RNA sequence: CUUAUGCUCUUAUUUACUAACAAAAUCAA
């Protein structure tokens, strides 16, 4: 069985199709991690 | 510039004057009621004007009848019916 | 409406019945007649010392947006 | 399956490729695999036409080989949409595999910059106060920075509307505008959308981007505020490229006076050798890192505007249908863009140079060099980068060593790795544009000592932060065997002749410098002048878009859109037309299109119809007043 | 679960008509030829005039039936559902059959 | 000149996104008087969008943001897209938890044009055909008509 | 044949300044010389509601429409003009008049539309935007210190751990 | 039925309508 079609883009009979019918996953790495923690520890060196 | 435009230019209106001068044109379907039907001039001359009042009365004829459900425009239809039916006679009068 | 999608094409079967015309065409004109028949200054710094079925992905795509956006 | 279910299943081959184009995953909910499978097959069957004929054609309208009008709009609205596309892949694949830069390298990064601001004794920018005595000043000159935009045209839409209209209510309320600027830096963070759209030079596609009217204003006083106090404290030094003191010409000027200046170069009665080199950094504001960006910025800015800065540039780009947020570039199209991007270059700068010798190019923190200038000959004798400067993404080394320090430079390089047939001549790159005799001779001493030279510098920068290749690299050996020293300065291609190296000195035209020394205020040089290959396709370009944008234009627009453009060749490039033999047969089919553009509007092109007297009168008498 | 395929659904709309022709032969018993031509090949077969009018009455009136049971199902589908916004009737015909599809 | 929303104009732009498709922004701009088709964009991709996260906060909610805002500093729209929330409220309770550290006769009108235009899906061609064929039938009845008065008085 | 022709063909008898007067006589008895209200293809700039079938000609739609210039002159001397449009649903003229001074139409039949103590002020408000700002700053450290509170409590919970 | 059209010349000044085609307008004071 084949979904119908409800597109954004056109509408052509001019349908009014509700709002869930016309319109991610993951987590940031450890690199993202150890970047901001070593620009701390490096700016905390820099600070003593 | 729509046709119109183009078709009362003075070139369109002098070879038709030669026509009333060397032969049988001029039409009719050009020119207006007259006003008066004791000024008009000869019988087979005048059936070409009467049969031009015929053609506006099957126009209007057929426009009456319709589901147009305006009741001011069809009275008005309904007179120039009745003028035309008028003037029909008048012509058949100068006949 | 009025702009439509083919639900079929038009058929060899309609203009095969029609009456020929016999136009000339410059594309119909008589040419190749004939047939062919076979037989310590460098202490001092910081820090010294393959194809993809993709055409996005590619990397001549990748050589061709870095020179035409620039 | 009937004629019913075979019109809706085409649907989603529809909308399957405007996802496509939009950038967007196409995912059905309840889309039978088989199904799904034939319609993606599909669409990347049709985008590799999509894709090659966008190719194609871009190849065609590079070499002005008869392109549609139309087709160049759309080869245009094509590409753009490529270049979304690969740019929201390059952002997806530094959000998965984390920063390119490792916290390794940013640490040093960060160490370099410490070090550098604290033996300047650089006083970080602080929040301008409301007690801020240039602060009525500082706002008229933003507003009209922005206000120069709309004195040339006629018309405005409604963005363009507000945008005056915002200028006016900040004209009459001074006081009450600079309050609503020091409030939203100090508390907006999230900003509205940037509309980006691509300008067309038939050669390249430049990007340009749209900032909201109302965060425009608080840009571009902030662009005036921090421009305005780093020269104040002397942020930059005097290395960084636009000076504000001088124009492009002047600058391409003093570099060629300022290495004839210097002691020794042109002396090559030992084994001794100069060297300068030329690279574009890459995609260096395209790999900016915000965390990074941040945290560089609080040594130098009060961290509010840290602040500002870093949230600004993470905003949603929209094209059309196509709309990521920026996690990753720098956004160029920012008023205050520029501040960043040279800052950004001034940690590049330090890379290369080093503490210590970027110390003795700028000079002490209370009395600092002007450009091309050091505190005695003794500093300037030690440490073989001589002259140093750099443009926005492309720097100037000028190295001059000896025969012993030219011999372990060149040593150490083909020791990493040698060549056996001698093939380092053949990728080697040189200007075509001058003669073969006066272009670098491939002299294998000269050529092996040309790549260890870019070897050394390009394991200084990581390439983390820039990409410094060599196909974008240029090096020229001056040398016993090479008597010309030649460089790419803004749009100006230069060879050098010394005095001395030349067969015979015969008298030249205007289109060669006559170097002079400092002190014996001699002649001891001559640089040669031409315009640049790339300079002359991007006049060449801008003749077909008067062309090309002008379809029914009246003949004395043209005329006028020939002599603005004609005058900015020109007045820019003065003497550098005359050595320049391509440039004089741009300038002969360029002037003929745009005659032939009135003949069009009449219908005739004979010659006899129009004489000189019809194109060259001026205005005053009737005619076009083409130049 | 699963529909019905056109081999099932034949065989057992032939057999709900064999049942009702069943009950019109047991209703008739509780109220109370093949000739080929030698001229042509075309045959002729000797018929009652009833049970042709009984079979073509019964074909009007099933499809009788059909048409109002659908009629009737075409007054309660426009008289349910009115939650959705529409435009007109075939609006909320489209989004019905999207509901359908979920 | 930059306005607030109303009620009345935020249910028309909800509707207009319903009919039009969130594409189509200047058509939903010609419905919505005194608002840009760039300012109906923006507020359905800020506020209006259904699939938005407006809610409280769970204490792994307050842990991931603070962990966020610490690990990417001021980079909003990247946390909110980390967090799937939109960006000034993502700001708004970071804002507030750092604090926890503490020592019609307009408008109907439009309403009424907006009523009509989004329940009148024709264009030029189809309700010139309407119109053409409405026309045509009366043309027909009247014909029909003027053969049955003449049948009346005999003549045919 | 051609849009632009240089010469077109006169008869052999022919003279520009006789026909001129001959073409004038003429131009008194024809029906598209008497009747002059002026067709003109036109757009509504003020959307329409029919009072008829009520249909409503949304924002701005092409009509082929009939102008007429009107007895009246605006001023002593500014023309006025009236123009006339039929309805797509029902047959029905709705008219116009071109208000010279007003420069937006008014509409008629048919149809209708849808609709030192100063001194001493100024330096106060110059106190009070200050103050603001020096309290907005203060929040934006504070702000800081509240997330520094909350990330040493963090790894002090990571120490305890 | 009631029922004046047509024919012969002059008086002060250059202005209306079709737009499918073009729409960076730039720029020297
Ligand atoms: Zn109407």
């Amino acid at each position: 069985k084949i979904p119908a079609a409800v597109s954004n883009w056109k509408n052509p009979n001019g349908y009014t199709v509700a709002l869930e019918r016309r319109v991610e996953n993951n987590t940031i790495n450890d690199g993202f991690m150890k970047l901001s923690e070593a620009l701390e520890n490096a700016d905390k060196k820099a600070r003593q | 510039s729509r046709n119109v435009d183009k078709a009362n230019s003075v070139l369109v209106r002098f070879q038709e004057q030669q026509a009333e001068s060397a032969g049988g044109y001029k039409d009719y379907s050009r020119y207006q009621r007259p006003r008066n039907v004791s000024k008009v001039k000869s019988i087979k001359e005048a059936n070409e004007w009467k049969r031009q009042v015929s053609k506006e009365i099957k126009q209007k004829s057929t426009r009456i009848y319709d589901p147009s459900l305006n009741e001011m425009q069809i009275a008005e239809l309904n007179d120039e019916l009745n003028n035309l039916f008028k003037e029909w006679k008048r012509w058949q009068w100068h006949i | 409406t009025s702009h439509r999608p083919q639900l079929e094409a038009r058929s060899g079967a309609k203009a095969a019945a029609y009456t020929p015309t016999g136009i000339e065409h410059a594309r119909l004109l008589p040419g190749h007649t004939t047939l062919k028949y076979r037989k310590s200054w460098r202490k001092g710094t910081a820090f010294g010392r393959g194809y993809i079925n993709d055409m996005t992905k590619s990397e001549y795509h990748q050589e061709f947006l870095h020179k035409h956006v620039r | 399956i009937r004629q019913k279910k075979a019109r809706t299943i085409l649907q989603h081959l529809s909308e399957a490729w405007r996802c496509w184009k939009a950038n967007i995953p196409w995912d059905v909910p309840g889309m039978p695999a088989p199904i799904k499978k034939i319609i993606e097959r599909y669409i990347k069957s049709k985008a590799d036409a999509w894709v090659s004929a966008a190719h194609y054609n871009r190849e065609r309208i590079k070499r002005g080989a008869h392109v549609e009008k139309t087709m160049v709009k759309k080869n245009l609205g094509r590409l753009t949409r490529l270049w979304i596309k690969n740019e929201q892949e390059r952002q997806r694949q530094i959000q998965k595999n984390g920063p390119e830069i490792t916290p390794e390298e940013a640490t040093t990064i960060f160490s370099v910059m410490v070090e550098w601001l604290e033996s300047r004794s650089f006083s970080p920018i602080p929040f301008p106060p409301l007690t801020y005595k240039n602060d009525t000043k500082i706002l008229v000159l933003a507003l009209e920075d922005l206000k120069d935009v709309y004195a040339s045209k006629v018309r405005l839409n409604a963005s363009e509307r507000e945008e005056l209209a915002l200028i006016e209510e900040a004209y009459d309320n001074p006081h009450d505008t600079l309050n609503r600027i020091k409030k939203y830096l100090l508390t907006q963070r999230v900003f509205k959308p940037v509309d980006i759209t691509m300008m067309e030079n038939y050669q390249n596609i430049s990007p340009v981007y749209s900032v909201d009217p109302l965060e425009k204003i608080t840009d571009a006083y902030l662009d005036q505020y921090l421009w305005y106090e780093a020269d104040q404290r002397k942020l930059f030094p005097n290395w960084i490229k636009p000076s504000d003191s001088e124009i492009p010409p002047l600058l391409v000027y003093k570099w060629t006076q300022g290495i004839n200046n210097l002691s020794e170069i042109w002396d090559v009665s030992r084994g001794q050798s100069a060297v300068l080199l030329e690279t574009t950094l890459g995609e260096m504001a395209e790999k900016i890192d915000f965390t990074l960006l941040n945290r560089l910025l609080r040594l130098i800015v009060d961290p509010n505007i840290a602040d500002y800065i870093t949230a600004k540039n993470n905003v949603v780009i929209n094209f059309k249908d196509m709309s990521h947020v920026n996690k990753y570039g720098l956004i160029r199209g920012l008023k205050f863009a520029s501040f960043i991007f040279q800052y950004y270059g001034l940690v590049i700068d330090l890379l290369l140079l080093g503490q210590e010798r970027a110390t003795d190019l700028a000079g002490p923190a209370n009395n600092p060099n002007e450009f091309m200038q050091f505190k005695s000959k003794e500093v300037e004798k030690a440490h073989p980068i001589r002259l140093y400067t750099r443009y926005l993404d492309r720097i100037y080394m000028l190295f001059h060593f000896e025969e012993d320090e030219g011999e372990e430079l060149t040593d150490e390089y083909l020791a990493e790795n040698p060549d056996p047939n001698f093939e380092n001549s053949i990728g080697y790159n040189n200007r075509k544009c001058w003669p073969k005799d006066s272009r670098m001779r491939l002299i294998r001493q000269d050529v092996n000592l040309g790549r260890a030279v870019f070897w050394e510098i390009q394991s200084r920068v990581p390439t983390s932060l820039t990409s410094i290749k060599w196909e974008n690299a240029f090096v020229s050996v001056y040398s016993k065997n090479n008597p010309n020293l030649l460089f790419s300065m803004c749009g100006f291609e230069v060879r050098i002749l010394p005095r001395q190296r030349m067969e015979e000195v015969v008298s030249n035209d205007e289109g060669v410098w006559d170097l002079v020394d400092e002190r014996t205020k001699q002649r001891t040089a001559k640089a040669y002048l031409k315009v640049s290959e790339e300079e002359i396709k991007k006049f060449d370009s801008r003749i077909r878009g008067i062309l090309m944008a002008s379809g029914s234009t009246t003949f004395t627009k043209v005329a006028a859109k020939w002599n603005t453009s004609l005058i900015s060749l020109f007045t820019y490039f003065r003497e550098a037309i005359v050595a320049t033999e391509p440039l004089l047969d741009i300038l002969v089919k360029g002037e003929t299109r745009i005659q032939n553009r009135v003949k069009l509007g009449l219908n005739s092109k004979m010659p006899t119809r129009f004489p000189p007297a019809v194109f060259y009168t001026p205005k005053e008498l009737g005619g076009l007043g083409m130049i | 679960r699963g529909g019905i395929s056109y081999d099932q659904l034949a065989k057992l709309s032939y057999e709900k008509t064999l049942r009702n022709l069943a009950t019109q032969t047991q209703n008739s018993s509780k109220q109370d030829k093949v000739q080929k031509d030698t001229k042509t090949g075309k045959i002729t077969i000797a018929d009652d005039d009833k049970l042709v009018n009984k079979l073509a009455v019964s074909l009007q009136s099933e499809s009788k039936k059909r048409y109002e049971a659908r009629k009737r199902q075409m007054q309660n589908a426009k008289t349910l559902y009115g939650v959705e916004s529409f435009i007109n009737d075939k609006n909320k015909q489209f989004n019905e059959k999207l509901s359908r599809e979920s | 000149k930059g306005g607030v929303w109303t009620n009345v104009e935020d249910q028309i732009l909800k509707a207009a996104v319903q009919k039009y498709g969130t594409h189509q922004w200047s058509k939903v701009a010609s419905l919505l008087q005194k608002k840009t088709a760039r300012q109906s964009e923006l507020r359905w991709n800020e506020y209006l969008n259904p699939k938005l996260n407006f809610t409280e906060f769970s204490k792994e909610e307050d842990a991931q943001l603070l962990d966020l805002a610490r690990e990417l500093p001021n980079q909003w729209r990247t946390i909110a897209d980390m967090m799937a929330r939109p960006a000034q409220v993502c700001v708004e309770r970071y804002n507030r938890l750092l604090e926890s550290e503490d020592s019609e006769d307009e408008e109907k009108e439009m309403l009424a044009e907006a009523r009509a235009r989004l329940l009148n899906t024709q264009g030029k061609k189809a309700t010139r055909k309407i119109r053409e064929r409405m026309l045509e039938e009366s043309k027909r009845i009247a014909e029909l008509q003027k053969r049955r008065e003449l049948k009346q008085a005999g003549i045919n | 044949s051609e849009r632009k022709a240089i010469n077109k063909y006169y008869p052999p008898d022919y003279n520009p300044l006789e026909a001129e007067k001959l073409s004038r006589k003429m131009a008194k008895k024809l029906k598209t010389m008497n009747k002059s209200h002026a067709s003109i293809r036109l757009m509504t700039p003020f959307s329409m509601r029919c009072l008829e079938c009520n249909e409503y000609i949304p924002k701005s739609r092409k009509f082929n429409g009939k102008k007429e210039l009107l007895k009246e002159k605006y001023l002593d001397s500014i023309k006025i003009y009236r123009l006339t449009i039929s309805c797509p649903r029902c047959a029905n003229s709705i008219a116009f008049r071109t208000d010279p001074g007003n420069s937006d139409y008014v509409m008629e039949v048919g149809g209708v539309r849808n609709y030192l103590e100063k001194r001493l002020a100024k330096i106060q408000q110059e106190q009070e935007d200050d103050e603001e700002l020096e309290n907005l700053r203060k929040k934006n450290l504070e702000m800081s210190q509240r997330a520094e509170m909350i990330n040493r409590s963090k790894h002090a919970q990571q120490e305890k751990a």
